[PDB]
């Protein structure tokens, strides 16, 4: 019987196919005046249509790179698989819509960097005694968990400037603790102390060789120096093949984006490195702390994981921060630091405990819709993430793209990233909304009009310019 | 709506001088109105960078400005053995401007200060300072509420109370009709934040040069507090004037804390006495909500309107993602006595850091049709990140929320064209208000002629 | 407008304390520094101390470190100072001071606290009367006035009748007991042709005494 | 301490003269000098703060000026109402330290004393006391000096001196003079004399009688 393939009445082979994904079109000459071109492929098949004849692309999905999931992140020169698979094509007629899938899988013994940055205003000449043996202490239990760790350390107080900073009498400026009965380090702004290594003796010894300093207000400039741990890439030395966890320690309040301008300092921040060869940030009186937002395009452009392990009398503060910052960790500091080091792995078991997928590049006429697989086997509609996971863990994604229409460039491709990945499944689409029998047209056929129209697929179509 | 785009006037200053900081309109005494221009990194005598100020004749063509000549030297008194000292280097002379009848007060917010007595101190500090100028006499006066002569360890043993060092008067500035200015000081009582109020013509009378420590017997100081939601909070960052109780008697106060309360952020209104009528909290953290305040009737009530601008807050977008781009919040003020409820209109920034709402300057009527307008800056918005200037026209209901009228920055970039707005003066007496806009980055002042409506 | 209205005058005895007040009248006391100082005769001016009556931190000449103590109290908007162990030395009008503008001035000054300290008991003067020697056209008469305590007392001639060509002597201390004389000039024709009386009051003990000028 | 050593100790000066006073201190204090006035039984007014600048309500014809240690008080054209007591005050250290004081007093021709002579009175002889009384009224100028005489011989034990200020009608001084002496010892000696020493005569005008003659 009719269908909407025929009763749509359609003039051509790329009309007939943008009806419905089921409509199939048949390009033979010894077919029947009444009877339709454009039907289901049965049908014609029924009317003795030749097969060779029978336009009817299927909308498929076939895998190009099939990696399998690595068990061991450990060795190899980053040939560790997270995402599988890696590659695949898309095939997509009009209006339809085809699906496949995806696994990402939380590799075991993954490397490690951990950039200690500290505080180091007078509050915490405490703090600076007890992590003087962290880097032993923290490499014995890290251990447990990889097998690639590096270690570094950077300082920060605030803008060495006035009012932040005491600038009378002239002893002040060499010594801010004068007026008490200690001394302590000139101001600093921030300062890269060692390098990611995995010499983690070399840790306990910078630190050891550390010393505080004083400044006037409360807040400090912390974000100053997050900033540039996260983009000066080659003086911190993060990897690129490894988790990167930044470690923030503070007791105090921060200084935010437009305070500067109670130093004179109104310039913007351009989220650039300003750290040279001796280790010091060069724009600390020069540029204004950055803003949330910038230090958040700069966290995740560089995948870093930052930690706001901050005591008790400003959680409430960072944990109010970090809910600004997705991807942010809060821990609970001691007084003195000395639950550190189970607060870096209580962290780094949270940071590795979700999987959430990110799509780029996605074509505007593509919409998706995925599922998830977490827990065991336990699907969970509409949801593109998970979480409570553990080291080891792995689970699965079932995605359906759906195309609208029919778009004018034919080939395309998109990416599904998780959050925080190397890996990425790459999804290589391409629109077949054409017949093959159009790339063997008759332009100014003598069996249309006399030469006024185009003989294509066993049909006359009107000519250019009527 | 009806401002000029095409024919625009350009008034510069030196090069690094950050001209166009902070401006405003100014009448002399035969109403001829001129623009005093504030550039906070002028030179000064020892090639320092010491700040100054400009008096800008209207000329179509625009051009340089003779500078409006002010004391840079540093003064030194040895009196009640003691040793009064002020230090005007890097002081930012010009860092904001403001005229009310035939004179112009400019501060200098970093303007440091110190008292030895013997070995003691009382620290080199920013107590910020202003300086007063009636341009057709030559009368000159100071106004520092903030310089005292305690020692240091006096400070430490009360545990910091009632610490005017860090003030920075004259970071913002305002004058009422009455003639009383009003200096917000961000770092008044350990960056709380106070505010300082003194009849204009008390400060001339009781000004002698050289004494350095004298006292103004009309002025009037907020107050210290122990709550920590103030600390840190830079209560004063902002200021403006406005009439809020109905009472036509009294003239209140609006003043942005753009961090207060860990960084919320808030606007509070108060009376002549800084007993606080209303507290307008901020929307999210580190946004900067108060970081600029205006007052205008935009709903042609009568009653004035409050606007509060939070520069850096970053908008819902989809994927759960963040996006800094500025907000400005409309508060409209409603019948007789009663508090002021939620923002009645929301405008929110487009361009990505673009910090829509740093600056917010009542217009007047632009278009004249009965509501008065505003104008928001983005200094770092439009397309390009050049900067823009965003016209809403004022409506029964409040304003409108799309613009009537962008300016887009004719400065390179980087000139922070926007940072500084005053409108709502007519420059060339053509009987429609005029906007002028402040490019730092470009020591660049911008005049934009209202036209009659097309 | 700006006053500084002080206390009475005192009079005590030596060894004992007096505290003097300075009341603000027209301004907050807090706004300023008050200072305190000591007026003699012969010493002329002296500085005793300064106070902030805002937090009360106080400073003082070190020669009154010991008897001078400057205390405020900013409710009742007043400065005190107290005075120990008082000696004949102490004798002096005491005002209180205050800036106008310079924070370091002297401008603004009170009425002044006269403070006597003296052993002496309430004693009547001795009235006595001053007539010539046993002759020119014009004539001279006189009146003593002679150890009372405490100070004033008020003289006229013939109960305030005469007025004009009169001189009447300051008070001079005389013992811890005070003496005062007044003469009086008319012509030859007036006297002992009429009768000319000096009247003395001593309000403190209440005496009223008159005595006429006989020739002699 | 800073001393200030003020000068004159008073001068002799008529209505709408511009005169000046000057006051030296023992080093600089740099112009953190004030004025003051004190007129006649009254309290203190400031005139000068800050070595110039005037204090709110003073006439312009006061002004003050110098440098360094050395400042001055200037009144141009005299009124009736500046004849009193001006001192100076340095503020530069603690403590402050004020000036010896300089009296502005009216000008007018010298003229010679009245002098009289009082034998004790008959009361004050019957109750044991002895006091000879001898006045000098209205002369001209303030320098005066009295002696005192028994049987011709100076007596310096027992004198008691009294000073009237500037008289309002004549401008001129009077002075009061007393010998208290006992009962006993007032009739050892039988002369009683007072010597007046002013610049109008160098010859001293005496006033004397003698004990018991009459
Ligand atoms: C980090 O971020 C958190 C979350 O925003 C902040 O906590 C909020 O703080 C504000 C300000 O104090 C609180 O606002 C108040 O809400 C109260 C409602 O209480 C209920 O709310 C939650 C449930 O969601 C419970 O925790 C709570 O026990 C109650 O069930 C109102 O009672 C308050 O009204 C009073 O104060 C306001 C001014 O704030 C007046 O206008 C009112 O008229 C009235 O007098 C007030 O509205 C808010 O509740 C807090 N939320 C939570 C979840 O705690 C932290 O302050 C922030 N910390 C830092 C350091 O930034
Ligand atoms: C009674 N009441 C006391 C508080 N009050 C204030 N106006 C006030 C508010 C806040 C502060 C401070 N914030 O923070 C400073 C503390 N500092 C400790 C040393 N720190 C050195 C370093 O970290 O290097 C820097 C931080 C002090 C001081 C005063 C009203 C009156
Ligand atoms: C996600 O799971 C849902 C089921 O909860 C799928 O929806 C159903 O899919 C079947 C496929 O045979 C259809 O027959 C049903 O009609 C669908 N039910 C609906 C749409 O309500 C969905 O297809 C899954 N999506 C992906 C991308 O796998
Ligand atoms: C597409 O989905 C169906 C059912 O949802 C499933 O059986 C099939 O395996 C999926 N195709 C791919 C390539 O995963
Ligand atoms: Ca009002
Ligand atoms: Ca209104
Ligand atoms: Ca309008
Ligand atoms: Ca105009
Ligand atoms: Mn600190
Ligand atoms: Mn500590
Ligand atoms: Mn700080």
């Amino acid at each position: 019987g009719p269908n909407i393939c025929t009763t749509r009445g359609v003039s051509s082979c790329q009309q007939c196919l943008a009806v419905s994904p089921m409509c199939a079109w048949c390009s033979d000459e010894a077919l029947p005046l009444g009877s339709p071109r454009c039907d289901l492929k049965e049908n014609l098949l029924k009317d003795n249509c030749a097969p060779e004849s029978i336009e009817f692309p299927v909308s498929e999905a076939r895998v190009l790179e099939d990696r399998p999931l690595s068990d061991k992140g450990s060795g190899d020169s980053s040939q560790v698989t997270q995402v599988s698979p890696q590659r695949i094509a898309l095939r997509l007629r009009p209006d339809d819509s085809k699906n496949f899938s995806i696994q990402v899988r939380q590799v075991e013994d993954y490397p490690v960097d951990i950039y200690y940055l500290m505080d180091l205003s007078y509050s915490m000449k405490d703090d600076l005694w007890s992590i003087q043996n962290l880097g032993t202490k923290l490499a014995t239990q890290m251990r447990k968990l990889t097998s690639n760790l590096r270690i570094g350390f950077g300082a920060f107080v605030d803008k060495p400037v006035s009012p932040y900073m005491y600038i009378s009498p002239p002893e002040a400026l060499e010594n801010p603790c004068y007026d008490m009965k200690t001394t302590c380090l000139p101001m600093f702004g921030y300062k890269h102390v060692l390098t990611l290594t995995d010499q983690v003796t070399r840790f306990n010894e910078e630190v050891k060789k550390q010393s505080v300093s004083r400044n006037r207000d409360a807040p400090e400039g912390g974000f100053d120096a997050i900033m540039q741990a996260t983009v000066c890439d080659e003086k911190i030395g993060w990897r690129n093949d490894a988790s990167h966890l930044l470690v923030f320690t503070t007791d105090a309040k921060t200084h935010i984006a437009l305070d500067g301008r109670l130093a004179g300092i109104v310039q913007p921040n351009d989220g650039q490195c300003h750290v040279g060869s001796d280790n010091h940030y060069s724009a600390s009186t020069t540029m204004d702390y950055p803003s949330l937002g910038l230090m958040t395009e700069k966290l995740s452009q560089k995948n870093i994981n930052l930690i706001f392990a901050v005591t008790e009398n400003v959680v409430n503060l960072y944990q109010n921060y970090s809910e600004l910052i997705p991807g942010t960790t809060v821990g609970v500091l001691s007084m003195d630091s000395s639950n550190v080091l189970q607060l870096i792995v209580d962290a780094y078991g949270k940071i590795r405990s979700k999987v959430e997928l990110e799509v780029r590049d996605l074509p505007e006429e593509l919409s998706l819709s995925f599922n998830a697989t977490c827990l065991n086997n336990e699907v969970i509609p509409g949801l593109k993430s998970c979480m409570g996971l553990k080291i080891g863990d792995t689970v699965s994604f079932s995605i359906e793209a759906k195309v609208r229409g029919c778009p004018q460039e034919k080939e395309k491709s998109f990416t599904i990233k998780p959050v925080g990945f190397k890996d990425s499944l790459i999804v290589q689409v391409t629109f077949d909304c054409d017949c093959a029998c159009q790339a063997q047209a008759e332009p100014n056929s003598h069996r249309c009009n006399n030469g006024n129209g185009t003989f294509e697929c066993g049909v006359c179509r009107c000519g250019p310019g009527w | 709506l009806n401002l000029d785009p095409v024919q625009l006037t350009f008034y510069a200053g030196p090069n690094g001088s950050q001209f166009g900081f902070s401006l405003d309109f100014h009448k002399d005494s035969h109403g001829r109105v001129a623009i005093v221009v504030g550039a906070p990194r002028t030179l000064g005598p020892s090639q320092e960078e010491t700040g100054g100020v400009f008096l800008c004749p209207w000329r179509a063509e625009g051009g340089q400005c003779p500078s409006l000549l002010f004391d840079l030297r540093d003064e030194t008194r040895n009196v009640g053995s003691q040793t009064l000292q002020t230090f005007k280097a890097r002081q930012g002379l010009g860092a904001s401007v403001v005229s009310w009848s035939d004179v112009i007060v400019a501060c200098a917010p970093w303007q440091h200060w110190n008292v030895l007595e013997k070995t003691e101190e009382a620290e080199k500090t920013p107590v910020g300072s202003c300086f007063l100028a009636q341009p057709e006499s030559g009368r000159r006066a100071e106004y520092s509420p903030c310089r005292g002569n305690t020692l240091s360890r006096i400070y430490v043993e009360n545990d910091f109370s009632w610490d005017k060092r860090y003030c920075e008067a004259g970071f913002s500035s305002v004058v009422t009709q009455a003639g009383e200015l009003v200096l917000g000081a961000p770092g008044g009582y350990y960056f709380l934040g106070l505010l300082a109020q003194a009849p204009v013509a008390d400060i001339f009378s009781s000004y002698r040069p050289g004494i350095l420590l004298w006292h103004v017997s009309s002025q009037s100081l907020s107050f210290d507090s122990s709550n920590p939601e103030y600390f840190d909070g830079y209560w004063g960052y902002s200021v403006a004037v406005g009439e809020f109780d109905g009472d036509l008697n009294t003239t209140e106060y609006v003043v942005g804390a753009p961090t207060w309360s860990w960084t919320l952020g808030a606007v509070e209104i108060l009376d002549s006495y800084y007993q606080r009528l209303h507290r307008l909290r901020g929307e999210q953290m580190a946004s900067y909500f108060g970081h600029s305040v205006a007052v205008t009737d935009v709903n042609g009530d009568g009653r004035h309107d409050l606007l509060v601008g939070a520069p850096l807050y970053m908008e819902s977008r989809a994927d759960r993602k963040l996006a800094e781009v500025g907000r400005v919040y409309l508060f409209l003020q409603p019948r007789g006595p009663h508090a002021l409820g939620a923002p009645s209109l929301l405008l929110t920034g487009t361009q990505l850091y673009g910090r829509f709402g740093s600056a917010i300057a009542p217009l007047g009527d632009l278009d004249r049709d009965g509501y008065n307008d505003i104008a928001v800056a983005a200094p770092y918005g439009g397309p390009s990140g050049r900067g823009q200037v965003l016209v809403f026209l004022g409506q029964s209901e409040g304003l409108r929320s799309r613009p009537s009228q962008v300016l887009d920055s004719p400065f390179p970039t980087g000139s922070a064209f926007g940072f500084s707005l005053r409108g709502a003066v007519d420059i060339d007496d053509n009987g429609y208000p005029d906007l002028i806009v402040g490019a730092y980055g470009a020591n660049q002042v911008a005049v934009y002629r209202a036209q009659p409506v097309v | 407008e700006v006053q500084l209205q002080q206390s009475g005058a005192e009079l005590v005895k030596p060894g004992a304390s007096v505290k003097l007040s300075c009341t603000a009248s027209g301004f907050n006391i807090k706004d300023t520094y008050v200072h305190w100082v000591k007026q003699r005769p012969e010493q002329g001016l002296e500085w005793i101390g300064r106070i902030d009556p805002a937090n009360g931190y106080t400073k003082y000449d070190p020669k009154f470190q010991g008897k001078a103590t400057i205390t405020a109290d900013t409710s009742s908007n007043t400065a005190y100072l107290q005075l120990s162990s008082l000696t004949s030395e102490d004798t002096a009008v005491y005002y209180c001071v205050r800036p106008l503008y310079d924070y370091y001035a002297m401008d603004y000054w009170g009425q002044g606290t006269s403070v006597t300290v003296s052993s002496a008991k309430t004693t009547a003067p001795s009235v006595y009367p001053l007539a010539p020697v046993c002759t020119g056209s014009s004539v001279t008469l006189g009146c003593l006035v002679k150890g009372y305590f405490p100070e004033p007392v008020t003289l006229t001639w013939n109960s305030g009748s005469l007025s004009s060509g009169v001189h009447t002597f300051p008070a001079v201390l005389q013992s811890d007991l005070y003496t005062l004389s007044s003469s009086v000039t008319v012509t030859s024709s007036t006297w002992p042709s009429q009768s000319i009386t000096c009247n003395v009051a001593h309000p403190a003990s209440s005496t009223k005494v008159d005595k006429k000028i006989e020739p002699r | 301490d800073i001393l200030m050593t003020q000068s004159p100790s008073s001068m002799s000066v008529s209505l709408g003269d511009t005169v000046s006073i000057t006051c030296h201190a023992s080093q600089g204090i740099s112009s953190n000098i004030g004025w003051l006035q004190q007129k006649p039984g009254k309290s203190f007014m400031g005139l000068i703060y800050y070595g110039t600048n005037l204090v709110d309500g003073v006439p312009s014809r006061f002004s003050g000026s110098g440098s360094g240690a050395d400042y001055s008080l200037t009144i141009s054209s005299l009124d009736s109402e500046d004849f009193a007591d001006y001192y100076c005050v340095q503020y530069a250290q603690l403590p402050y330290t004020f000036g010896g004081g300089t009296k502005l007093e009216i000008k007018r021709a010298d003229a010679a004393p009245t002098v009289s002579i009082f034998p004790p009175s008959s009361e004050q002889l019957t109750s044991g006391g002895a006091s000879v009384v001898c006045f000098l009224n209205n002369f001209y100028p303030k320098d005066i000096n009295v002696k005192w005489k028994i049987d011709g011989s100076e007596r310096q034990n027992g004198v008691l001196n009294s000073w009237t200020d500037q008289d309002s009608k004549d401008s001129t001084y009077s002075m009061s003079s007393t010998l208290t002496l006992t009962k006993d010892e007032y009739e050892r000696h039988n002369s009683y004399t007072c010597e007046a020493t002013h610049k109008t005569s160098t010859s001293p005008i005496v006033k004397s009688f003698n004990r018991n003659e009459c």
